[PDB]
């Protein structure tokens, strides 16, 4: 019985940023899904397919797991139909979703003294992305009616934003490492069951 | 710089302002509407987004933001009490803050 | 969260003032500081604590859940302003001390 790999999600090392999730693929084995969610170490654990018990007994083709950090007070974006910088401009769900959303605090492992400039969000972008569409392009905006080709400046800027997650900041401020596992259901041997 | 619009109506009638860009379009910037009551501090009414999604506050949470070409908007029906004040346009970088404004303009029930 | 700044403030001409407001829990990089002159709409000072084009001779910042800037010019006489940049919902500006020169 070869378990389906999770040790190697939500125990991963260094989540990428909220603009480049982390996306990875699961077929082809088992997975014990009320063991991770009786965990009970985690600060969020919602589900928009069926509660924790009956997806077990559920057998699926394919179990994409998307995995980054993001702050806390914007953990509430990360669901169908809300909006912001996160839901609009980094990692966009869709409103037929199937799946959900396992988040939890990890302020000490991600934060550093002065805070760690290692992750980023688009903080600009013109149009908001459709859903689940990535976007790591990293050109220099362009706001309004001048460019500036490659020279960062006025009404033209890096839209990569960092965090500053310094490890004294408010709990809505200290980070929070989320994974999105999305279940899907096609014409095909259904390779993920219970 | 921007521009201002129309002045003290009724009491909660079809209260509307609007602005203009000045050399920055708006259809890429976080616009904004922001509120002071005379003898009070500064609130804020709306933000407009680049792609589309708008947020309003707690209070005057019935106004009705809007965007177009380069005319923005803003209505509101329930002129209440609070309606009586002065209102600013502003391009935001929330990370780099509340910038350039309009000159602002006043309204009263 | 909340921020509380200092009172109004009375100051000679040719001396730098501190003004300070803290947060309730922890920003520690996310406040801006305004100028709002009279019967002007008002003019933003500092990010977390860089300076963008104007306020050279009033530019200074130290913030860890309680951030404090220092200010001379006589032509100051008007209201200092902090909005705290990230908490999407509300842009909650602070209580705004005023200052006057004699
Ligand atoms: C990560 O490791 C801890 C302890 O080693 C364990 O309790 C937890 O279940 C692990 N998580 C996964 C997804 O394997």
């Amino acid at each position: 019985t070869n378990l389906c790999p999770f040790g190697e999600v939500f125990n991963a090392t260094r989540f990428a940023s909220v603009y480049a999730w982390n996306r990875k693929r699961i077929s082809n084995c088992v997975a014990d899904y009320s063991v991770l969610y009786n965990s009970a170490s985690f600060s969020t654990f919602k589900c928009y397919g069926v509660s924790p018990t009956k997806l077990n007994d559920l057998c699926f083709t394919n179990v994409y797991a998307d995995s980054f950090v993001i702050r806390g007070d914007e953990v509430r974006q990360i669901a169908p139909g809300q909006t912001g910088k996160i839901a609009d401009y980094n990692y966009k769900l869709p409103d037929d979703f199937t799946g959900c959303v396992i988040a939890w605090n990890s302020n000490n492992l991600d934060s550093k003294v002065g805070g760690n400039y290692n992750y980023l969000y688009r903080l600009f972008r013109k149009s908001n992305l459709k859903p689940f569409e990535r976007d790591i392009s990293t050109e220099i905006y362009q706001a309004g009616s001048t460019p500036c080709n490659g020279v960062e400046g006025f009404n033209c800027y890096f839209p990569l934003q960092s965090y500053g997650f310094q490890p004294t900041n408010g709990v809505g401020y200290q980070p929070y490492r989320v994974v999105v596992l999305s279940f899907e259901l096609l014409h095909a041997p259904a390779t993920v069951c219970g | 710089l921007v521009e201002s619009g129309g002045g003290l109506v009724q009491p909660g009638g079809s209260l509307r302002l609007s602005c203009a860009a000045s050399g920055l379009t708006v259809s890429s910037n976080y616009m904004t509407w922001v509120r002071q009551a005379p003898g009070k501090g500064l609130e804020w009414v709306s933000v407009i987004y680049s792609g589309g999604s708008t947020f309003y506050a707690d209070s005057v949470k019935g106004r009705c933001t809007i965007s177009r070409h380069n005319t923005l908007y803003l209505q509101m029906n329930s002129l209440r009490a609070e309606d009586t004040a002065v209102y600013y346009c502003a391009r935001d970088l929330d990370y780099y803050g509340m910038d350039v404004w309009g000159q602002g303009t006043t309204v009263t029930v | 969260q909340l921020t509380q700044s200092p009172s109004f403030l009375s100051a000679s001409v040719g001396d730098r003032v501190t003004i300070t407001c803290r947060a309730s829990q922890g920003i520690s990089n996310y406040l801006a500081w305004y100028q709002q002159k009279p019967g002007k709409a008002p003019k933003l000072l500092i990010y977390a604590a860089s300076t963008l084009q104007t306020g050279v001779p009033s530019r200074f910042s130290g913030s860890g859940s309680g951030t404090e800037f220092t200010l001379l010019q006589p032509e100051d006489f008007a209201t200092y302003y902090c909005q705290q940049l990230n908490s999407y919902p509300p842009l909650t500006f602070g209580g705004g001390s005023r200052v006057e020169i004699k």
